[PDB]
């Protein structure tokens, strides 16, 4: 519901979406909710935010080193619902997605996980490494507590794929806009034709052309990760630098989606 | 899928949505090529002349005097490699080329599968790149040196621990970018299906030929065949020929480190819990949390954070059993078996040894007719028993 | 004597006079031996089982290509223990027992003839020390855990050059007042009769599988079989079952070292004098005075400062070529081997490679069928080979 | 000749004889010379040397010593027969016998290393290595150059060796007192029977008593090296010393010989 009236809003005014995204934690608790609320502030329509895992397969270094940054500080899954509670909280329409990763969401068992996403005020939620094949236990569970489950759609994506991902997602389609993995060093058709939910593309995006490029391209949106999580590496020592940069990136990418 | 990918409730195949055409496709070629006849032909014929299959089944004199058991070692420490390891990335690697593959990818802990991709990758023609943990590679320069003397580009990961698991994530990572032109020879049957179908087929004459050798030998099955359990391939391999033999007892044996009440141990499938890792649903090393954590063990190739799905089902429905063993029990049968039969074991192996020795001290009036499986030679750890 | 001790010319026993009793016991336990169904039986299942024989016969796939030279590598690296030095020493073992003896005394250079005698006197249950130059002790440390690790007690000599030779003579010695219940494992076909005999017939499987594996795989005699000499008990393994095969060639390939003209080398066959040592009257390397030098090489295990006999005279006759390799050639086809075949051959095989790389290089349109004696894995010689 | 004079003389006046074994060359050309006159001043009846080989194996460390001690003053065969002529020179009628290795006769060829023998005065050979089974071209050229070929008769010496060696040998017959090899640190009848050259009993004698029980066993005389070589060994700094020392142990030994 979140999403669709983000979608409403955007669209109606012929806009793209641009959504953030960033690891819970990174590189404090505290440093994290400032940065979140510069991310919104700076004019991000939505937020994706990852939970520490051990083992992130599907993130490329700069990721990586976020995860590793953010166990540094002590994050944990629990202390990452508190602080969803505590943004959802200062901002209630903005809809936020969770970027999981299998073992963490099935850990206190799956429905359970979900309950909690719910609880706290979430909106979707994307597990990396559970495919289509593999999602029923985790859309039915999402289903039940009103959370949208997030599927990708890839470029080597058939048609039976797209089917399934239009049929099975809600909130919006994740568009892997390549293979490999996430790294900032790096169909629209048939799923509009299939009813799937609004198209999101990812994986490379952080051009403020690749934007207007992706919305061109007839996809609802852009998300971007490495970009932004790169903005937060480099001035790792110096908190105000930090928000500054990452205030102006946004608005920037932001302003290219329209 | 053409094949079940779950073994009761494990298994299954949790890899993000780019990589499931790789796996779709490699389980298309696999159900193939155990089809087509030029290819059992070549794969036997590698296994042969090139590997040194049959490997001997050695019966020993000594380590049993004054029990009544009798202990057989099924010898593929005799294997080209010096251990089982070498039996399955020849079948990989095949696979490959039939797939029309050009590159290889493999992850390593020991150093063991490296070796073993390296060389039948060196032999059949294919670039090689293997991804071993940072901490591995410092660890195991012997086998580094072996790899890149064979030709393959050995990369060292210094990401998360810097070990087996992280090593397995970077593999999958290439993987997913790479799937188009370079293969992953995952080295154990475990990892999202087709894999622990793969490498329990490709390993599965060491059970056939055991099997042949003792009814030849002694005129019977034996009453137990024992493997130690890392990941599960010398395990299952050991395994897949008898258990439809409700008789033979099958035995795993995980890493007990330093003890299981310690918690430094390598021990998942009896004390670990089930999670989802490494594209596959099982027991693992992980905290309250979810997080993914290292299996300890003195021995470094036992090291795998989890088990294969095929040995979580198996033992759930009481069909094999798993027990621990100690680093000190492995280090106790490792000087055993050098001082009274004149071979030296790897030390993973010798986890399986040291259980069958247990069961024979224990019971030293039980007659028994037990089967071990020597996965490897101990060469690699002269110096580690050194000290 | 019941066997000529004579090679023509070479050969013989020159020995104290109180060593004399102890050789032809020696040879009559062996006479009787090889008569004896149960002793056959014995020696083969030990062989087989415990072993590993037959070993293959490996066809190199990427070696010969753009070539007319056909190549084989008879796998003795696949050998339990990791050399041919094991098929001899299980049968000395038995023949010790045979015999009575209880203890066993041998002479190792690379450490291969210590630790292949220390797993089969573990194994037969015999009391086992080893004589190795304190040199080679320092140099060869893997190999002498391995020895004491299977219970061997490795004695290192500081008298003379503290290498092969001087333990040689520290074995002879200690048999001099020992032959009473100790025997002495010769580790070559070299010393005083019968062991260039004993031990020539303990290795001839190696050329007996080779016959019958090219024939089943080629359906003819190679044109030439070749293998390294140090002492002469690979070479003289592999070569005598072809001898009344004149139309096959036998070529030995003694180590050139820095190179012939440079004076250190170990190719006394080729480039020394006959004189008596070690109890036998063979070429040598000694000075223009009659004193006993040192063979060189990059490979340890080819630095017996003699030959066996039996070579010297195959030699003369004209049955057998001999050649050098130099310690570049060698490091060169050690390379070669691994990053195109997968295998890593003993720097000591090496030579042997080398040279078969060799004729087919300097006459690629020659239509050969070659079989080179792996005689050993090179997994010792993997950090050296890494300087 | 040398020989049976000095056994006439020595039974005729019923005495037994005493002979000193030293390397030569140890530890020096010139102190080898005066260590022999002070032997032959000191009562040795004959003299047993050794030239200097590379690979002893009928040696104990003693000996093995003595010969490493010889080669590191860089003694030669060929300086070896100098000072054996140099030594005949001195003393016409001492018996010397020399121990060899069976490669240093034969290398310049085995008649040739006899020849040489005789042109420098030497009386016998024993080859410690060549058993009377390869024997043949030895004594042959022995005989030839009027030299006397030295066997060894070992404890475990059966009747066909006895004939052998009673009827190869001259000079004298080398009576093994044990196994192993030479150090200092450890039959009669039938060679009587059989004709053979009077018996020397050697290895391990060092005690002045060992000497009368050799003789009184019906031995002609004793050999002793290693015993002699250990006090070169030990005075190796004290030339004088070792000079007096090796006086008093011949005399006594000598003494305890009648
Ligand atoms: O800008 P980039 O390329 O870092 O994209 C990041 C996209 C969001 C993102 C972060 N981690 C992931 C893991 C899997 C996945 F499917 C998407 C993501
Ligand atoms: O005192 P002892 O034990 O050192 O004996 C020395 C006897 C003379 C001697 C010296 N070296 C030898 C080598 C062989 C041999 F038959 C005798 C000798
Ligand atoms: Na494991
Ligand atoms: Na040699």
């Amino acid at each position: 519901e979140r999403y669709e009236n983000l979608f409403a809003q955007l669209n109606d005014r012929r806009e793209g979406a641009f959504v953030p995204f960033v690891t819970l934690g990174d590189p404090g608790i505290e440093q994290s909710l400032k940065i979140i609320d510069t991310l919104i502030d700076a004019g991000a329509d939505a937020l994706e935010l990852g939970v520490p895992f051990s083992d992130p397969l599907a993130d490329g270094p700069t990721i990586q080193n976020a995860n590793l940054r953010a166990f540094a500080a002590g994050v944990t899954p629990a202390q990452c619902f508190e602080m969803l509670a505590l943004i959802r909280e200062k901002h209630p329409t903005i809809p936020i997605g969770l970027l999981m990763y299998a073992n963490l969401v099935f850990n206190n068992g799956i429905d359970a996980f979900y309950a909690r996403c719910e609880q706290v005020g979430v909106d979707s939620v994307l597990v990396a490494d559970v495919p289509v094949e593999e999602s029923a236990p985790f859309r039915q569970a999402a289903l039940r507590h009103n959370i949208a489950p997030i599927f990708i759609c890839p470029p080597n994506a058939d048609d039976d794929l797209l089917r399934q991902v239009a049929s099975y997602g809600r909130g919006y389609t994740y568009l892997l806009s390549r293979s490999g993995v996430t790294g900032a060093e790096n169909l629209i058709e048939k799923l509009k034709e299939y009813h799937a939910a609004p198209a999101l593309q990812g994986f490379g995006i952080s051009s403020p052309e690749q934007v207007s490029a992706a919305v061109r391209a007839g996809a609802a949106g852009a998300i971007s990760g490495s970009a932004i999580v790169k903005i937060i590496e480099k001035n790792l020592a110096s908190p105000k630098q930090m928000l500054a940069e990452l205030r102006s990136f946004v608005s920037a990418m932001k302003a290219a989606s329209r | 899928t053409l094949l079940n990918p779950y073994f009761g409730e494990f298994g299954g195949m949790y890899v993000p949505q780019i990589l499931m055409p790789a796996l779709n496709q490699l389980e298309e070629a696999f159900v193939r090529a155990q089809k087509d006849p030029e290819f059992q032909a070549q794969f036997a014929d590698l296994l042969k002349n090139y590997a040194g299959r049959p490997t001997a089944l050695t019966k020993c004199q000594n380590i049993t005097a004054g029990t009544r058991t009798t202990l057989y070692l099924k010898r593929e420490d005799l294997l080209h490699g010096g251990a089982h390891k070498t039996n399955q990335v020849l079948g990989q690697a095949l696979l490959a080329k039939r797939m029309g593959k050009s590159e290889i990818i493999a992850e390593t802990g020991a150093g063991q599968h490296g070796v073993a991709s390296a060389l039948a990758s060196a032999l059949l023609g294919l670039k090689c790149r293997i991804y071993m943990g940072a901490k591995d590679v410092e660890r195991q320069s012997p086998n580094v040196f072996r790899m890149r003397l064979m030709g393959a580009e050995v990369i060292p990961v210094h990401s998360g621990s810097a070990t087996l698991k992280d090593a397995c994530n970077e593999a999958l990572r290439d993987w997913s970018g790479s799937y188009e032109t370079a293969h992953y020879m995952l080295g154990t049957a475990a990892g999202p299906h087709p894999y622990p179908t793969i490498v329990r087929e490709f390993q599965r004459m060491i059970g056939e030929e055991t099997k042949a050798q003792i009814l030849d030998k002694e005129g019977r099955l034996p009453d137990a065949v024992i493997a130690c359990v890392g990941g599960g391939s010398n395990a299952i391999g050991m395994f897949a020929d008898f258990i439809n033999d409700t008789s033979v007892g099958l035995i795993g044996v995980e890493p007990g480190g330093h003890g299981i009440e310690t918690g430094e141990h390598g021990a998942p499938l009896k004390h670990g819990r089930v999670g989802i890792y490494f594209g596959m649903k099982a027991p693992m090393m992980q905290t309250a949390d979810g997080q993914i954590e290292e299996s300890y063990s003195i021995s470094a190739g036992l090291d795998f954070p989890s088990v294969g799905p095929q040995h979580a089902y198996l033992n759930s429905i009481g069909r094999a059993d798993y027990v621990s063993i100690t680093d000190d029990e492995a280090l106790e049968a490792f000087k055993t078996l050098c001082r009274h039969e004149g071979i030296i074991p790897a030390l993973e192996s010798s986890h399986a040894l040291a259980h069958a020795l247990k069961m024979m001290r224990e019971q030293p009036e039980k007659e028994q007719l037990l089967v071990v499986n020597l996965s490897g030679r101990g060469d690699k750890d002269i110096f580690t028993v050194h000290d």
